[PDB]
């Protein structure tokens, strides 16, 4: 309360919010536990030359299939309005 | 120079308490590099004898030449947005109070940028380009034979374009040099903090500040890419795609959005020279804001009322520039100019003692 | 508003002075250690609070921030500086230029300008 | 953590490669020039013994 | 750099050429301090954003409310001018 | 006193992931060839621009071959005439501006190469202008050769109303009405201004989406490193472990 | 620099379906816009009454001076805004 | 940077015993500045769409434009004369023996200069310009699709001129930067003296060496002004004033005088690639002349027989380039090439012990 004055102070519900520290709670540990089983760190990240290769080879493959995915998205959205979708009929 | 890089990037210390408003300077440096690079590449294909037909040639015939054309035009808008926001930032925290040398080095880059952007606009060689430079050059018609020497003819022609192109090619390179004087003074005269005083909480730049600066510059890139490819904001007037006709004026003769503030000042004041002088006043007067103070204080972290009125005053003046020369707008614009003068006097004047 | 801002940071008004001002720097040279210790601790807490976007607990905010604890030392520093101004800097002195790391135009620290790198 | 910093590099390198290749590509003969560099000869209408010139 | 007292070094080992700026920002700590921290690899890295979220925005808005009256006055000026312009145009031109 | 602003017409290509509607572009070119080309020129539009984008290559060759272009010099130094080819620009009705003005009562029909983006409102201006021909406002009398258009600056344009129902027969069979023709020609002229419009947006789509993923990675990195700083505890007379 | 400002498709109200234009007694398709003119005029009745008043005021002038272009432009802008919302539904 | 200037000009110490051959470097630095300045000014008037008509326009219509045209052409000849004499100087005293870093920094500037001068020659847009670049570019026809990317078409056109102009505008600026690395290494790695050993007789540069350097540069200016205004030496081939005809070759296809040595090497060797490789050999082989020596000596101040034969060998190869491709000249030229290889082997080989 006191919003907009020199008496402004945090309301009660903000104080309660900051009283919830979630000490000793980890609801996302499953994600990291399962991610670690991919062994990406042991195989690629730990060694600098392999870390570079991951960025290069990943960027190569990632860039190609990223382009491929959105090209299909474009073709679906503009279905029936593309030059390839409407073969031209020559006048007689 | 690997030990100079290490002393200014790796082991450079900055306060932890700075906001994202301290990331603006880094963004200016990066986008400035891009503008220089895309300019050099664009000149591999550009035709200076007819700038109108060169742009068409780049957009249609060059592979990915549309990217170069639109990046250079749109990134210039981004350069002025980021620079003006940096100026507003410096005004708000009154960083000029003690780091005046940093403020002076910056203002030089501001003066150069104004010339760079304007001439570049002329290189488009459209209706607004031809008529914009014709109007501005007439301001110096008082000085004898000065217009003829600058234009190289009795009217603007390709002769003028050839010489202005050299200034546009070279001046940005000098601007980059001044950026080194700016960074030298920043690193020697330590940066200001969100708090008035100087405190012992600095951390190295490369591991912490650079990561945060990249996050900001990538966030601005997500916005710039949307504008670049889809034109979500109209930042270029359409009238510059009309071929030049020296006998017929366009519907309106206005510069890019980032020159609107100065354009309205001229359009408002009745005497032409007075308009030019008021333009000189606004940029120069803000260089001595703190020079007359006598108290031990930097006027920092008060309610900053005068600051806010000044920022809105810039916005309103920019709005009046867009409108036609209606008489009613002229009256209100003049009040804004008077109001702006009073605000500056508030900044300058020292206080007496009760 | 200013009193509230100081109380939120848990600092005094005299803490807010910037030592880039020479009178402040000369005054800070001579302040006693007990005053110095608490000044540093208050200023450090304020910057942590401001940087983390937090405010001092209200339990600790009941104090007068406008107590002028630096006044005796600011006045001494001004006296020392006025004596130096008058007895030692009453004329624009000529010195050999750009020698010994100093421009020769008056500054006393080496490598403290762009032209002395 | 290293996956996240690796992904920053992965995307950055892909954007860098696209930029470089696109710029160099602009130096290839332009669409007007490639088009003009191909002339089709309609051997229809020529008569035996006739010589014609094509620029 | 900081004050001369702050940057006055205790050790006689020369300042390395790559740490010139680092040692110009030295501070002379009075009374000592204990600094503690934990590596980010053993901490929650996003919870603090959520924990501080409501207080951050409350204090931001209460500070920005200081500009409420100025902005309304400028906005009031914006409306008067816009409608003073319309009336002028109609009076001078419309029949 | 500035010209009335055009309304926002819902063209397909206005959305972020939408292309130029090729069937409408095809119909737009028919309108331009048979109506607009009599007075206007498209100097910077070439037939090759339409190949494999609007029409197949053989069809574009037939269109170009319909026109005659002055070419030369020959071996005797004479200028000859030849049928068009893919390299030629669209034909110009008049040899120079003076000729155009004389045939149009002193008004110069502007080149339509960039007119789709040369007016405030862009493509909307073309659509609105063509359909903006109304009877004059009461008290406004126009000298002969001037017509009332709500969107032309000043209200009086020297262009006769160019679109009339049944003026042309669309090849695809779409009903030919004034509004339809205005929509199509506006579409075509928009394409002519920037034929790389579709390439720009498709590549922009890949960049924009990728930039969002890039923002998440740097954000995670930024959060990680700054946790070391924002959770530190500095004590003076206290100690907690 | 460019013809249009891009927007999300949900912001763009592109016609979902196509209604063919009406056919005349003679058998020639009638312009959809002309059919929509009377409706959009009614939706802009307020501006139209202001224009109609101006016509009568200038009619009762001994002098020849007087125009109603300003009111007509406001009416025309309103009518066209109405047409834009529904016209493309009748156009292929 | 006034304390850096004072440490490298005012209080910079050099031996008293140096000759006027140590003044050549200063002359290169000064004439290089002039060439950059006159180039920038010339571009205020130059037409890149037709370089042939631009030169005529500058010579006839611009006030004192003939001075800019002839200075830029003639000063390029002076740049190569002074640079080649500096190379001969360094070879004679074997300054590369200990100051190899200085030699490496210099060679980079040599490589850049070769590219700068050649492209500039093309910008003239005459018969020799068109046919010279056509011949040289065919040397890389082995690499697929490389010629098309460089030329921008299937034949040299204004498209090629536009892109080469940007390299000519920018590369000289990079060359000036390398001059700072060259001067840095000269000031750190002290200069050589006319005597082999290092002796205590140094004097400050500004009061003594600069006066002597000005005397030398003013003496060279008296000669350059005579050539500039009266053309006492034919240093530009007249065939470049003929308009380009892509179907007819000129009488001879040769570069400027300062490329004749490399031109003859290609014209002599039968296989095209071998000719290119021998060109590569000559510039690169002189970078490792002292690398295989094992004795404590710099081979300095002997009778320098091998040196003299090498200098005359350059002169004779330059002479053969001027002549037509006569069979007899081809034979003798090949002997010179073989002779040059033997001379270089004499430089490289270390000596055994009796
Ligand atoms: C200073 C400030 C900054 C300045 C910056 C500069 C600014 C300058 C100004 C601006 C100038 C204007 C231009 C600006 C442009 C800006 C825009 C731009 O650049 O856009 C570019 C670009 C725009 O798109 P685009 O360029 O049109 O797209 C191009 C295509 O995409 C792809 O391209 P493509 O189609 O051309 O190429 C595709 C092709 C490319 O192909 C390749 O490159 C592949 C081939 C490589 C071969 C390598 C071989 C190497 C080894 C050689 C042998 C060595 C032997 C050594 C032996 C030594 C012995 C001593 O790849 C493929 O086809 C893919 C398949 C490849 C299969 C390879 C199989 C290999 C087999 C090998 C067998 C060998 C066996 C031999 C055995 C015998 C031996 C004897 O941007 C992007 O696309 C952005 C992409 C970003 C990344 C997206 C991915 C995100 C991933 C997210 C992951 C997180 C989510 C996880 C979810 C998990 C769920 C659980
Ligand atoms: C209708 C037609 C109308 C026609 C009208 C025609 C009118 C013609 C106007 C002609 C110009 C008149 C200018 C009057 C200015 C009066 C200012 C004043 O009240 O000064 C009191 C003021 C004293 O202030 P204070 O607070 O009592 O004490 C100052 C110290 O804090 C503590 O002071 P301290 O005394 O305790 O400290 C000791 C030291 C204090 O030393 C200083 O204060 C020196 C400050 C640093 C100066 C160097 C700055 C760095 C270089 C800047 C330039 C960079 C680029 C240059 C090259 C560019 C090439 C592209 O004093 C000395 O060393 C005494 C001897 C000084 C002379 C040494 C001679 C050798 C060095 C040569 C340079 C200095 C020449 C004298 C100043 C010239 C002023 C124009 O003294 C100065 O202003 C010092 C000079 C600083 C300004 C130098 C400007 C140089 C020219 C730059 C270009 C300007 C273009 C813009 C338009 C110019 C036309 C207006
Ligand atoms: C109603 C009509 C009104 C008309 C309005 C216009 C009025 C006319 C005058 C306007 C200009 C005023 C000039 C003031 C000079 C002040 C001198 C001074 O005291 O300096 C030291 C002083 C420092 O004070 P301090 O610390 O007390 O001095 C003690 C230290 O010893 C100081 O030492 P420090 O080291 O600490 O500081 C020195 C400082 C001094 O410098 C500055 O701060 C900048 C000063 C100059 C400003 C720029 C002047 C530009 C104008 C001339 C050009 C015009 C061209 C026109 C052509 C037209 C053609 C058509 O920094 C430097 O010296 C940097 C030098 C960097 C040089 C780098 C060069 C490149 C590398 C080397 C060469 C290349 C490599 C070799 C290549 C070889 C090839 C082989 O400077 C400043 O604090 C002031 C800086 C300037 C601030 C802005 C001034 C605004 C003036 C008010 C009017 C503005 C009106 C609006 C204009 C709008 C334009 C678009
Ligand atoms: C008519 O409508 C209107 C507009 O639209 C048309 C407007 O834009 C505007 C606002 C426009 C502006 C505020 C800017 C207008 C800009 C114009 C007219 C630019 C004209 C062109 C020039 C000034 C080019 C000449 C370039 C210079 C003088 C250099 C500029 C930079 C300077 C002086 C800073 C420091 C100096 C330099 C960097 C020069 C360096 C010199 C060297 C390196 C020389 C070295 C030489 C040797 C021998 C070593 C108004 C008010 C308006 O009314
Ligand atoms: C046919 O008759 C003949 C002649 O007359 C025609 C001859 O002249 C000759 C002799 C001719 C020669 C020896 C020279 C010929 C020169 C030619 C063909 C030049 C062709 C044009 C080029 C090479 C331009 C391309 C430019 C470059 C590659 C730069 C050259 C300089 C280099 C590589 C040195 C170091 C690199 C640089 C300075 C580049 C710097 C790069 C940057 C700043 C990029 C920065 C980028 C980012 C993203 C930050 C012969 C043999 C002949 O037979
Ligand atoms: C076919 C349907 C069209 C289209 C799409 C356009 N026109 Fe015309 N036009 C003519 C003249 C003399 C002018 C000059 C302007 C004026 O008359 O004062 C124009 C102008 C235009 C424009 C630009 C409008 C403006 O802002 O200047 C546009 C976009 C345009 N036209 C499109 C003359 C003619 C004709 C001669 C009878 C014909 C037929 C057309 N125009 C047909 C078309
Ligand atoms: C801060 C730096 C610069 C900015 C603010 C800037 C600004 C601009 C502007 C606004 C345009 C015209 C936009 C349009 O056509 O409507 C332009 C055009 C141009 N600029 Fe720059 N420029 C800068 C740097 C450079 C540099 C360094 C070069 C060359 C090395 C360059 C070369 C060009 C060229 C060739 C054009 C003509 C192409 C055009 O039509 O856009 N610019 N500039
Ligand atoms: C080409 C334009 C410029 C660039 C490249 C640039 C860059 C920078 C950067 C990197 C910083 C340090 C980090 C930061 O505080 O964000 C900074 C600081 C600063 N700049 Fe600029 N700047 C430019 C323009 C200006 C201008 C025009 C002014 C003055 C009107 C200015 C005044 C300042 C000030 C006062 C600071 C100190 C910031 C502080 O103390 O916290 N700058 N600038
Ligand atoms: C070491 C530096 C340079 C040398 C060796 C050099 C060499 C030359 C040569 C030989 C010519 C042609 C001479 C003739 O026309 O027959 C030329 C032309 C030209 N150069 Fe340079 N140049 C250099 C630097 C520059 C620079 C820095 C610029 C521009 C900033 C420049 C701009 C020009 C222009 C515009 C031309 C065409 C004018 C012409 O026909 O001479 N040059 N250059
Ligand atoms: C743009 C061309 C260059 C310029 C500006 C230049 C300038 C200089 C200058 C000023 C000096 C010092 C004074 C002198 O000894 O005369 C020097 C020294 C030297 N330069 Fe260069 N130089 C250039 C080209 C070269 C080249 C191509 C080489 C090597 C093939 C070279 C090798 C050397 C060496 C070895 C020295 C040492 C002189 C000594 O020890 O006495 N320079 N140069």
């Amino acid at each position: 309360s006191g919003f907009g004055t020199s008496y402004a102070h945090d309301p009660k519900w903000i104080e309660d919010w900051m009283a919830r520290k979630r000490v000793g709670v980890d609801r996302m540990d499953w994600f990291f536990r399962a991610f670690n089983r991919l062994r990406l760190y042991e195989l690629f990240f730990k060694s600098t030359p392999r870390f570079y290769a991951f960025m290069v080879i990943g960027g190569l493959l990632g860039s190609y299939y990223w382009s491929r995915f959105w090209e299909q998205y474009w073709i679906r959205v503009n279905k029936g309005r593309l030059y390839k979708d409407v073969p031209y009929v020559y006048p007689p | 120079f690997i030990l100079i890089i290490k002393d200014n990037i790796i082991l450079y210390n900055i306060n932890d308490s700075i906001n994202y408003l301290w990331n603006i300077g880094y963004i200016i440096m990066v986008v400035m590099i891009v503008q220089v690079i895309t300019g050099i590449i664009i000149n591999l294909y550009m035709n200076i004898n007819n700038g109108y037909k060169g742009i068409i040639y780049i957009i249609k015939e060059i592979y990915y030449g549309y990217i170069l054309r639109y990046i250079h035009n749109n990134n210039s808008t981004l350069i002025y947005v980021v620079v003006y926001l940096h100026i507003i930032r410096n005004l708000y925290y009154k960083t000029y109070y003690y780091n005046i040398l940093i403020w002076y080095s910056g203002m030089i880059m501001l003066y150069q940028l104004i010339i760079i952007g304007f001439i570049g606009y002329i290189l488009g060689w459209g209706q607004l380009s031809y008529w914009g430079i014709t109007v501005i050059i007439n301001l110096i018609s008082g000085i004898p034979y000065l217009i003829l020497l600058i234009s190289g003819n009795y009217y603007i022609t390709i002769v003028t374009i050839k010489r202005l192109y050299i200034v546009h090619f070279i001046l940005p390179i000098i601007l980059i040099y001044v950026e080194i004087i700016h960074v030298y003074y920043i690193h020697y005269l330590i940066n200001n903090n969100i708090v008035e005083y100087n405190v012992n909480n600095k951390i190295i730049f490369n591991n912490y500040i650079l990561v945060k600066d990249n996050n900001g510059i990538i966030f601005i890139l997500n916005i710039f890419i949307l504008e670049l490819n889809n034109n979500i904001f109209i930042i270029a007037d359409n009238d510059n795609l009309i071929e030049i006709n020296i006998l017929v004026t366009p519907i309106h003769i206005i510069p890019e959005w980032y020159y609107l503030y100065w354009y309205s000042i001229l359009k408002l004041l009745p005497n032409k020279y007075s308009g030019l002088y008021i333009v000189v006043n606004s940029i120069s007067i803000i260089n001595i804001l703190s020079e007359y103070k006598i108290v031990i204080s930097e006027y920092k972290n008060y309610k900053n009322i005068i600051w806010y009125n000044q920022i809105i005053q810039y916005i309103s003046m920019i709005y009046i520039g867009i409108q036609l020369p209606i008489i009613e707008y002229i009256n209100y614009g003049r009040y804004i100019i008077i109001f702006n003068i009073l605000l500056l006097i508030m900044y300058l004047y020292p206080k007496k003692k009760k | 508003a200013l009193v509230a801002r100081y109380r939120g940071m848990g600092i005094m008004a005299d803490d807010a002075m910037n030592d880039k001002d020479m009178i402040v720097e000369r005054a800070l040279d001579i302040i006693p250690e007990d005053i110095r210790i608490q000044r540093y601790r208050r200023m450090m807490r304020g910057a942590v609070l401001a940087g983390r976007k937090l405010h001092l607990p209200l339990e600790l905010q009941n104090y007068d921030p406008m107590v002028p604890y630096m006044a005796p030392y600011i006045e001494e520093a001004k006296f020392q500086m006025q004596e130096e101004q008058e007895l030692l800097a009453y004329h624009p002195w000529d010195r050999r230029l750009y020698t010994a790391g100093v421009s020769g135009f008056g500054e006393t620290s080496m490598h403290s300008t762009f032209l002395t790198m | 953590h290293y996956f996240a910093t690796g992904m920053f590099g992965l995307i950055g390198l892909a954007f860098l490669r696209g930029t470089v290749v696109k710029v160099v590509h602009g130096l290839w003969p332009a669409r007007d020039a490639i088009a003009a560099g191909v002339i089709e000869v309609d051997l229809r209408g020529i008569q035996p013994g006739q010589n014609f010139v094509v620029k | 750099p900081n004050t001369k007292r702050d940057i006055r070094r205790l050790g006689s080992y020369p300042v390395p050429p790559e740490s010139k700026n680092f040692w110009r920002g030295r501070f002379q700590v009075p009374g000592g301090q204990i600094q503690q921290g934990v590596s980010p690899m053993q901490q929650k890295i996003f919870f603090q954003w959520w924990w501080n979220l409501p207080t951050r925005y409350f204090w931001r808005f209460t500070k920005w409310s200081d500009f409420l009256i100025p902005s309304l006055m400028w906005y009031t000026g914006f409306l008067m001018c816009k409608n003073d312009v319309e009336e002028g145009t109609r009076s001078r031109y419309w029949y | 006193k500035d010209p009335p602003s055009p309304p926002d017409w819902p063209f397909w290509f206005k959305a972020f992931s939408h292309c130029h509607d090729i069937p409408s572009c095809r119909r737009g070119y028919e309108v331009y060839r048979q109506v607009c080309a009599t007075c206007h020129a498209a100097r910077f539009v070439c037939f090759r621009h339409m190949v494999n984008t609007i029409y197949p290559e053989n069809r574009v060759k037939q269109l170009a071959a319909s026109f005659d272009y002055e070419d030369g010099p020959n071996d005797r130094g004479e200028m000859f005439t030849r049928p068009g080819n893919l390299l030629d620009p669209f034909p110009s009705p008049y040899p120079n501006e003076e000729a155009a003005r004389f045939a149009n009562q002193g008004a110069s029909p502007p080149d339509l190469s960039q007119q789709a983006a040369a007016h405030h409102g862009g493509c909307d201006y073309i659509m609105s202008l063509l359909t903006g021909y109304r009877d004059p406002p009461a008290g406004v009398s126009l000298r002969s050769g001037l017509y009332y258009n709500t969107y032309f600056p000043g209200g009086a344009i020297s262009m006769p109303p160019p679109l009339n129902d049944g003026a042309i027969e669309y090849e695809d069979g779409t009903p030919a009405v004034a509004s339809q023709m205005a929509k199509d020609v506006s579409q075509f002229l928009t394409w002519a201004q920037d034929p790389q419009h579709d390439e720009r947006k498709l590549i922009g789509l890949k960049m924009s989406t990728a930039a969002l993923v890039w923002l998440f990675s740097i954000s995670v990195w930024n959060r990680h490193v700054w946790t070391m700083i924002k959770t530190r505890r500095i004590d003076f007379t206290k100690t907690v472990y | 620099a460019r013809a249009y400002c891009g927007r999300f498709a949900f912001m763009l109200d592109y016609p979902k379906s196509y209604h063919p234009p009406r056919k005349n007694e003679d058998g020639d398709y009638v312009d959809p816009r002309t059919d929509m003119l009377p409706k959009c005029a009614a939706e802009c009745s307020e501006w139209l009454t202001e224009y109609n008043a101006c016509v009568q005021r200038i009619k009762m002038r001994t002098d020849g001076r007087g125009n109603c272009q300003g009111q007509y432009e406001e009416f025309a802008m309103c009518q066209d805004h109405c047409i834009a919302h529904e016209l493309f539904h009748y156009l292929k």
